[PDB]
DNA sequence: ATATACGGGCTGCTGTTGACAA
DNA sequence: CCCGTATATT
């Protein structure tokens, strides 16, 4: 069950997006060349399942438990744990007698800087048996030392364009419905995370039956594109009151957060002609009223001064 | 408080007798929510919540059994706290704990939880609490709410975060107005010889503000100076306001870093004497106010409250009650000259 | 037993709005594939109980020692415990049947409330916990503000926001309650308690067991509602805007001080001052900053600041404002 | 076997293209042999412990496996059976033949504690008769006062562009790969210093494609950061914040977290060539908005507040 | 109830667990035929345990196989807590119970009218390692006695950090080295004496091992009458026990490890 | 003991070096004068480098020693803000309107000056709160002095990121102490005056420990903060005598501040 | 007429991992 | 950082 993970892509030709870091993989695999990796980037990209999809297109069935380590922030990570282990790992002549040996870091960023010292010197010592593999989300809290000798490859978010066929094949997979503005809506409510796209479509599809537009954004409860245009439209040119009593029944009708339309709204003000100053005051007083509701103040007078900070400005030019 | 002259049932009662009469309604049935009771301080929160529990229970609360308690943190470390609990009610302060409060909460509360047919726990002074232990609280009274209840007090509800506001009832003790504070401190002080003059009585109340707690201490502080009162007899004031009086008098009558100095050595010397910083920037915001007259008391009033607000999010009170002090003595010497 | 906890949803058909999660709940009972739950909105909408009758009607009352436990905010929480106790009843096997003959779900689940309040090194050992066990349990994360979770948390739950409720399903409940418990109620006082609760299903609720217990079980008007809740009054509440709009600064101080020593707190204060500025006879600018100063104030009360100087503050601006 | 940065090293002295001092003077004490203790500093990828290595080896020659010791990080170095080992090293007595003494190479002296340092700098002053020391580290200050107080401090640089290529050059000469003249200066703008990281990039690039065209290099990564940064700030210097947005969105684009963009705009900062007054208040926007997004809102919004408050000043 | 067991000697099975205890958690492994608990450390190193059905006296199982993890110094301290030293005369009794999965682990005690109930719940399982060290490509094998190395591993603690172990037909039969601070330490074993029972060497082998992971087979070795020597074409070690209990009874202990 | 004086370290390594000169043997390199005077300047006054460095240079500056500062020192050399008198070049300038602000060369840089010294952030910004008032001739420059130290010490509040981001705040107090002094700011405008003046240590250390012994005090003995904010007040206006010997002494300690 | 040393101001105010002496 | 003073030496 749990789709996200039922999924979950099983060999190295079942990914899209990135082609040239994947025939280089694949180079390197052929060649038995295999270096130490610094995979990082953004959350839900691919990393994990390309490196494990990497381990079990390397070793047999009946290996994996005995030739590849795996830790995780969930483990114990300290020195001791690490020093003992490890070296002994290291210690281990191979048995069956083929190919080399693999320690799986999954999130690097949690180690202390003694770990990653001792990491330094076992990965720089005997590059014979072992060959360690770093997964990471932040490069800040990754010491040089350790990062000038493993070869750094860039994950960078998705695009739709690739991202539409797999979820085509998940649709086909099960007995699903799609039309052509569910799809587009779908895809785009996700930053690049294509987990953010799989899950939605199974939220969406057990509770209605088919999928749409109206459907998935009832789903989630993000507000439409020209449901934006129109706050903007009403914000612009007419009063304060009106504008006010406007956007207040919108919202009381369709139950509307305020990080949605503060966002919209940020892409638009960028999108369209202003002379300057007033683009820097508008984003000054958004990026003011997005800090505010973090603490638990009431959204209400939120809205009201973005009104206010939106139409003064803009009225008198 | 006194506590010699104070009363133990709802009824005879000096003021305030018609939520009296609600509460008693409330209680006379069981079938109790939690409550948190707020208001001004020195409107007597303390003596309705007490008097609630004596209507709930028989007789049984009039006595006092303090007790001392130690437990540990998670490594070694060990707390001590001392509660009045008596039997039955359960009374608590996690406050005395600067930051062992969260756990003085948990381990506390969920040791009485299990311990009419339920019994009640009061947290007193509620406002000085990290977010933790809000947040372990409301949880453990949300979850054993069939054993027992939870009366909080404080005053300024502003604290208390949403979840636990929207988890109980609310209700508000206002200041006993002024007509009624002389009223009581007059048949307190004719219940034990000698009387008080109307005049008396109300240039007493006027100059104790609403807390009748103080107007009673003045009274009696009056009292054992002086037996036969007159008409135009002062009241004496504590050392920590007129030492405030001297301080913003000698801020204004000159400007020059030395002054600065002299009044920084002031605030430290008034801040050893354990005179928490707000009521100092309080005292300040009024001998300077005093006499402004003109747009600047308003910049003042606008930059005394960005300096609290900046001293509440701060972890040193020199600095900025000291830059408060140089703005203020800035903005003064330019307005003068002009 | 108090009315909040004698009518707890005990079934999924008890949650009146939230139609898209009650129909995935529904849906996934009777069948498989229930993913991982994200549950995050304002206070008062009911995230606990929807979660805890699904539990109870899945499982049911025999069959909870085994089968799910409940982490809140008064568990000690640590990346030890994580690491320790989490992934051992993770790994643990699906246990058999219960006693009355029903279909069984071959899962368990974990209930965490409170989880912003934890810590990203813990979160850390969460979020890889529950990708390896992805057989045989489910993750049912409860939050309040979702920008307090780090992101690979939130990037792979299903994230549900919690509306807060409509009048009229507000309204029918509160009937509902009212005649079963046998206390006569009036169609104006229904409609403005539900104005004041703020769309809160708890604090209606305690408001009319308040309300009902005080009046002794005669007619309850709005007056009672007025007095239980604490709402200003309008003629008070001229007297700040008359004040600020001409004088001194003496009448405003004074004005003020009388205001919080009647005990008002300043919140409501505020929210009925946003009412009457946004519909009065006043010039846009002046509007713009007024509103900017209270959003302002508002924010600086709720980091735990003073009442008094505040509210001179914002008096004082409305002063200058209202002379210009 | 090997990848391409552990199978090329130097195995001699002169094969070492670093700077040009303080290794001919290290060939000169080799040759006579009289080498006093010494620390070596710099930054990473430039060789110390090759030169080390290489100095000791050419000290000693075939009796290197019983007159040598060497220490590291992965190595326990506590105080106890440390100090025990050293001393058993230093008063254990083995014959050599006319200059050459025992060596004791402790690598990346600086994670020692103060109780290790402070043991050791007894042994350092006494046996100098018959044994020397040899220290190799990265942030010489964490080194106490004292050790450093009777030891030569040798502090190494950056290589630069003509080394670099030269030795890249012998590299694939040796491995016979075409090339392209501007190819290799994308690579050599890529390496920004370290010497291996250059060497790794240049086998990941040769992997899969068999050519080093710039194309290549880009398309295989990978591509340096300040540098971009760098312009932004000299845009928003000028009031320029529609220009300022287009950078900000292209690395937001790109897949970069807030807060390593945040620390190299404070990094970049710092060391530019501008008034007072603009500094100072750059760096108190900077701290702010690392405050806010620390705490956890994060957003492109926040970015966008900071250069709208940043052109705000200059007006 | 799956299976329960239950005897009147817990001397056998408290000196067979102590004899295998080095880590903090064990493995067990319930079969028609008997237990077998079993320990890993390092992924190298492995030690397991036999105790054979003929031991018991009322041994009950259920369907098939049951597995479980049980911590082992609680176990170890539960099952000796009428003090390690009685009297010859004195005897203590013992049932334990696991009711399938989920549940659990009953023991109850008895010796002289006092009576003792312990549980132990068990959050089971891990993965073992392979190590199959059948008799087919074995090519060095000895077996030797105890008395011999009582005293030889135990002038083996020293801070080296590498034992050296080498046989051959000629000259070092069977040589162990040691380097330390001060200096080295061989104890040649030569054949043809007391504690030689079968030399059957083919080819010459040295090799090195780690201290860290071959030293708690001295708790093995202390308690024994004899002790097998195997290793391999590669090189992995394998040390065969063998125990007895009181009454007469012989019992195995097997540790595995890998070479440097 | 002082640091040996540059002219006895001169004449000693003058002789060592005529003595290596003598030994002839064959035709090396004489170091250089230039560099000799060098190699003394960069080793603070120690014999050991300093002849070690000879060694290593006369084979055919090296020495870099590091610097500790001296921490009073450091705290003069930030409150005395050596300036230049604005040599020609390319700097950028206030356009139009901040005319106000325009300030003279700087030969000196916080960052490393407040690094060097090896001590926290936090410690430095109170030794410069209690040191900076007595060098400033202005009020306004003291209020945005003032200002600048509050901003630099909001950033450090919390506990879980305090220690995430601290340069910020040393960096934001010496720039902003440095800066806001426009008096002193002139160049040639320093003539004439700082005296012989000592520096001191911040005073609120003690008034802090004062302040918790102080409410440990009042607490446990009136436990039946808020008791120093609301009841210690009663207690400033109690001054009625009560049962017991050490409790009116801290009576009379609270409530006897000398006023006139 | 020029290089070098005295004089006066500093030890100080919640959690998770690691080394030392017994 | 800062100012003024007492001794070795050419
Ligand atoms: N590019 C992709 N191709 C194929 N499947 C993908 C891709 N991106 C995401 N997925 C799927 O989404 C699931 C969740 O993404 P993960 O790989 O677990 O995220 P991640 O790369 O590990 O980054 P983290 O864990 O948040 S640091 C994967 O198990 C895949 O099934
Ligand atoms: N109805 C009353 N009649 C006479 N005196 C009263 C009455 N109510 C309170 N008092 C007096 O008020 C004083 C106690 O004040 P409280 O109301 O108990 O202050 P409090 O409730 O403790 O407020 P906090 O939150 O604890 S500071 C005593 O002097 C009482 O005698
Ligand atoms: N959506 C709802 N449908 C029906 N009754 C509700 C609903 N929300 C709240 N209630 C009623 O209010 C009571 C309290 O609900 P809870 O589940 O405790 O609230 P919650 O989910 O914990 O939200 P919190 O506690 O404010 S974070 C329930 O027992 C119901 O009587
Ligand atoms: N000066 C140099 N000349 C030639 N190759 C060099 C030089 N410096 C570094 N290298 C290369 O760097 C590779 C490994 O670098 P190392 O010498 O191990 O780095 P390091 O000197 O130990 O400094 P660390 O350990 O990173 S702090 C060698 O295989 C060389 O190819």
């Amino acid at each position: 069950l749990p789709w996200v993970e039922k999924y979950r892509p099983q060999t190295l030709n079942d990914l899209i997006s990135h082609q040239d870091i994947l025939s280089t993989i694949q180079k390197f695999i052929n060649e038995d060349r295999l270096p130490h990796l610094l995979l990082y980037g953004p959350p839900g990209t691919g990393k994990t399942s390309t490196i494990l999809a990497c381990a079990k297109q390397l070793y047999k069935d009946k290996e994996f438990g005995s030739m590849v380590l795996e830790l995780n922030a969930s483990d114990d990570r300290g020195i001791d744990i690490i020093r003992g282990p490890i070296l002994s790992f290291a210690s281990t002549r191979t048995i069956f007698k083929k190919g080399f040996k693999l320690v799986i870091l999954d999130e690097a960023d949690a180690m202390t800087q003694d770990a990653q010292n001792a990491l330094r010197r076992v990965i720089e010592k005997f590059t014979e048996n072992t060959r360690f593999c770093l997964i990471c989300n932040y490069l800040s809290k990754i010491i040089p030392a350790l990062q000038s000798r493993c070869t750094r490859f860039r994950f960078g978010p998705l695009t739709p364009e690739l991202m539409v066929p797999r979820l085509e094949h998940v649709v086909e997979e099960e007995k699903v419905d799609i039309s052509e503005d569910g799809m587009k809506a779908l895809v785009t409510l996700s930053s690049g995370d294509m987990r953010r796209a799989l899950n939605i479509l199974q939220s969406t599809n057990m509770a209605f039956g088919k999928v749409t537009e109206e459907t998935v954004y009832t789903c989630t409860g993000h507000p439409l594109k020209s449901d934006i245009a129109n706050i903007l439209d009403w914000m612009l040119n007419q009063d304060f009151t009106t504008a006010y009593r406007n956007i207040t029944e919108l919202k009381t009708l369709k139950g509307l957060a305020l990080h949605d339309i503060l966002t919209e709204i940020h892409l638009f003000v960028h999108r369209v002609d202003f002379p300057s100053s007033v683009r820097i005051h508008l984003l000054t007083k958004m990026a003011d009223i997005e800090y505010r509701l973090s603490v638990g103040t009431n959204e209400k007078i939120q809205l009201s001064s973005l009104i206010a900070a939106f139409q003064v400005t803009r009225d008198l030019i | 408080w006194v506590d010699k002259y104070r009363p133990c049932s709802l009824g005879r009662l000096d003021y305030h007798k018609e939520q009296a009469a609600q509460l008693r309604n409330l209680v006379q049935c069981g079938d109790f929510p939690h409550l948190l009771v707020y208001g001004p301080s020195g409107a007597g929160k303390k003596t309705r919540i007490m008097c609630i529990l004596r209507e709930l229970y028989g007789v049984g609360v009039e006595k006092l059994r303090i007790e001392h308690q130690t437990i540990t943190t998670p490594s070694k470390k060990k707390i001590e706290i001392s509660t009045i609990a008596s039997n039955y009610h359960l009374e608590v302060n996690p406050s005395d704990a600067g930051n062992s409060d969260r756990v003085v909460i948990q381990e506390m509360l969920k040791t009485v939880a299990q311990s009419r047919d339920f019994k009640v726990v009061l947290l007193t002074e509620v406002d000085k609490l990290t977010k933790d232990a809000q947040h372990a609280l409301r949880r453990t009274m949300e979850k054993y709410m069939s054993t027992c209840r939870l009366i909080l007090c404080c005053n300024s509800t502003s604290k208390v975060i949403p979840p636990i506001r929207s988890r109980c009832l609310a209700v508000r003790v206002p200041a006993p107005s002024i007509e009624d504070i002389c009223h009581v401190l007059s048949t307190v002080c004719k219940k034990e010889g000698l009387n008080l003059p109307s005049q008396l009585a109300h240039r007493l109340a006027e100059k104790s503000c609403r807390n009748l707690r103080k107007a009673l201490l003045m009274c009696e502080a009056c009292r054992v100076q002086q037996y036969p009162f007159t008409a135009d007899q002062e009241i004496p004031e504590t050392d920590w306001e007129v030492y405030l009086r001297e301080t913003a008098n000698a801020i204004v009558s000159q400007q020059t870093p030395q002054r600065l100095l002299e009044v920084r050595g002031r605030l430290y010397e008034l801040l050893t004497h354990c005179i928490p910083p707000e009521i100092i920037m309080k005292g300040l915001l009024s001998e300077l106010l005093h006499n402004c007259d003109g747009q600047l008391k308003g910049e003042v009033a606008q930059m005394a409250a960005y300096y609290e607000h900046r001293l509440q999010l701060g972890s040193k009170a020199i600095y900025h009650l000291e830059a408060f002090v140089a703005k203020f003595m800035a903005l003064y010497k330019k307005f003068m000259e002009d | 037993v108090p009315w909040v906890e004698k009518y707890r949803p005990k079934c999924v058909d008890e949650v009146a709005f939230q139609e898209e999660v009650v129909a995935v709940l529904k849906k996934s009972l009777e069948g498989a594939d229930l993913p991982n739950l994200l549950f995050y909105g304002p206070p008062g909408t009911g995230k606990t109980s929807t979660i805890l009758a699904a539990a109870r009607e899945l499982f049911g009352p025999e069959l909870f020692r085994l089968r799910v436990l409940e982490l809140n905010a008064s568990d000690e929480r640590g990346i030890q415990v994580v690491r320790e106790k989490v992934k051992n009843f993770a790994q643990l096997t699906v246990s058999g049947s219960r006693s009355d003959g029903k279909p069984c779900p071959p899962f368990k689940i974990v209930i965490l409330d409170e989880a912003d309040s934890m810590t990203s090194a813990a979160q850390a050992a969460l979020r890889r916990t529950m990708e390896k066990e992805s057989k045989t349990t489910r993750f049912c994360l409860i939050c309040n503000y979702v920008s307090r979770i780090i992101e690979p948390l939130t990037s792979r739950c299903s994230k549900f926001r919690f509306k807060p409720l409509s009048d009229k399903i507000q309204q029918q409940r509160l009937l509902d309650i009212a005649k079963k418990e046998n206390v006569k109620i009036s169609d104006e006082g229904i409609a403005y308690l539900v104005k004041v609760s703020e769309g809160d299903l708890r604090k209606a609720i305690t408001f009319l067991q308040s309300a009902t217990r005080l009046t002794g079980g005669k007619e309850i008007t709005e007056k009672v509602i007025t007095d239980i809740a604490g709402v200003i009054p309008a003629e008070k509440i001229d007297g700040v805007f008359a004040a600020c709009q001409s004088g001194s600064f003496d009448k405003l101080e004074a004005v003020v001080k009388d205001l919080i020593d009647e005990g008002h707190a300043a919140t409501q204060l505020v929210n009925q001052l946003h009412d009457v500025v946004v519909e009065n006879n006043l010039s846009d600018k002046q509007k713009s900053i007024i509103t900017e100063k209270l959003a302002e104030v508002d924010k600086c009360l709720a980091d735990g600041a003073d009442e008094h100087l505040q509210l001179i503050s914002l008096c004082a601006t409305v002063m200058q404002q209202l002379s210009q | 076997e090997l990848p391409w940065v552990e199978k090329y090293r130097p195995v001699k002295l002169n094969e070492i293209v670093g700077n040009e001092d303080t290794v001919s003077r290290l060939e000169v004490f080799a040759r006579e042999g009289n080498v006093p203790n010494i620390i070596i500093a710099g930054p990473p990828g430039t060789g110390k412990t090759t030169s080390i290595l290489c100095l000791a080896r050419a000290l000693l020659g075939p009796a290197l496996k019983d007159a040598m010791l060497e220490l590291n990080a992965s190595n326990d170095r506590g105080i106890d059976v440390v100090r025990n080992k050293i001393k058993m090293f230093a008063q254990q007595k083995v014959t050599l033949p006319k200059g050459r003494h025992k060596i004791i190479i402790l690598d990346e002296a600086d994670s020692m504690t103060d109780g290790a340092q402070q043991a050791l700098r007894r042994t350092m002053e006494i046996y100098s008769k018959t044994t020397r020391f040899a220290l190799a580290c990265n942030a010489s200050d964490k080194i106490i006062e004292p050790i450093q107080s009777r030891c030569a401090v040798l502090r190494y640089t950056k290589l630069t562009d003509a080394q670099i290529l030269t030795r890249l050059m012998n590299v694939i000469e040796k491995e016979r790969v075409p090339y392209t003249d501007d190819g290799l200066e994308a690579i050599i703008f890529t390496a920004q210093g370290d010497m291996r990281q250059a060497l790794n990039n240049l086998q990941s690039t040769f992997s899969g494609f068999g050519f080093i065209n710039s194309e290549n290099v880009f398309k295989v990564c990978d591509e340096p950061h300040p540098l971009l940064v760098k312009e932004m700030i000299q845009h928003c210097v000028n009031a320029n914040i529609d220009e300022a947005y287009k950078i900000l969105a292209h690395l937001w684009h790109l897949g970069y977290s807030p807060e390593d963009i945040i620390g190299n705009i404070f990094r970049v900062c710092k060391t530019f060539q501008m008034a007072e007054y603009l500094k100072l208040e750059f760096i108190k926007e900077i701290g702010y908005t690392h405050m806010k997004i620390a705490e956890g809102v994060n957003s492109l919004l926040q970015m966008a507040g900071l250069l709208a408050r940043l052109c705000q000043k200059t007006m | 109830y799956s299976l329960v067991a239950s005897l009147d000697n817990v001397r056998n099975l408290s000196t067979i667990l102590k004899a295998i205890h080095f880590r903090e958690h064990a493995t067990c492994f319930a079969t028609k035929n008997g237990i077998k608990v079993t320990v890993e450390n390092a992924k190298c190193v492995q030690a397991n345990a036999f105790i054979q059905a003929g031991i018991f006296q009322e041994f009950k199982v259920q369907e098939e196989s049951v597995t479980f993890r049980i911590n082992l110094t609680v176990l170890l301290d539960c099952l000796s807590i009428f003090g390690s030293s009685p009297m010859p005369g004195t005897l203590t009794a013992l049932r334990m119970c696991y009711q399938g999965y989920g549940y659990p682990l009953m023991l109850f005690l008895e010796e002289g009218g006092v009576v003792t109930v312990c549980k132990i719940n068990t959050q089971e399982p891990e993965e073992t390692l392979d190590f199959d060290f059948c008799s087919t490509n074995v090519i060095n094998k000895i077996i030797l006695q105890s008395e011999g190395l009582r005293e030889a591993f135990s002038e083996l603690d020293m801070t080296s950090e590498v034992l050296q172990i080498t046989m051959s037909p000629d000259k070092p039969y069977f040589r162990l080295s040691t380097f330390g601070n001060a200096g080295s330490s061989h104890l040649d074993y030569p054949k043809d004496s007391d504690l030689m029972e079968a030399f059957h060497c083919n080819q010459t082998q040295v090799n090195r091992y780690k201290i860290s992971l071959l030293k708690p087979s001295t708790k093995a070795l202390v308690l024994s009458c004899k002790v097998s020597i195997r290793t391999d074409n590669r090189g992995f070690l394998s040390l065969q026990y063998m125990i007895r209990n009181e009454d007469g009874q012989i019992c195995f202990v097997e540790y595995y490890c890998c070479p440097d | 003991f002082n640091p040996v004086a540059p002219t006895i370290m001169m004449k000693f390594l003058n002789r060592i070096v005529t003595i290596e000169a003598n030994k002839n043997g064959g035709k090396i390199t004489v170091p250089d004068k230039t560099s000799l005077e060098l190699l003394c300047q960069g080793c603070s006054g120690d014999i050991r480098s300093a002849i070690n460095s000879l060694q290593f240079s006369s084979s055919k500056a090296i020495g870099g020693k590091d610097v500790s500062l001296f921490l009073f020192r450091a705290l003069g050399k930030i409150l005395y803000c050596k300036r230049a008198s604005l040599t020609e070049l390319d700097s950028p300038r206030l356009p139009s309107h901040l005319s106000e602000y325009e300030r003279d060369t700087l030969l000196v840089e916080p960052e490393e000056v407040v690094e060097m010294s090896h001590m926290p952030g936090d410690l430095f910004n109170l030794y410069l709160h209690q040191n900076y008032i007595d060098f400033f001739m202005e009020i306004d420059d003291i209020v945005r002095a003032s200002e600048f130290l509050s901003f630099a010490d909001i950033l450090s509040g919390d506990w879980n990121t305090r220690s995430l981001l601290r340069e910020y705040s040393t960096s934001i107090a010496t720039r902003g102490v440095m800066h806001s002094n426009k008096a002193r700011g002139y160049a040639h405008c320093q003539g004439g005056g700082s005296s012989f003046r000592p520096l001191h240590k911040p005073q609120w250390f003690l008034i802090n420990k004062k302040y918790r012994e102080n409410c440990l005090a009042a607490k446990a003995l009136f436990p039946d903060l808020c008791l120093q904010t609301q009841l210690l007040p009663y207690l400033a206006l109690l001054t009625i005598p009560m049962r017991n010997q050490a409790q009116i002494s801290f009576i009379q300690d609270i409530g006897r501040l000398p006023l006139k």
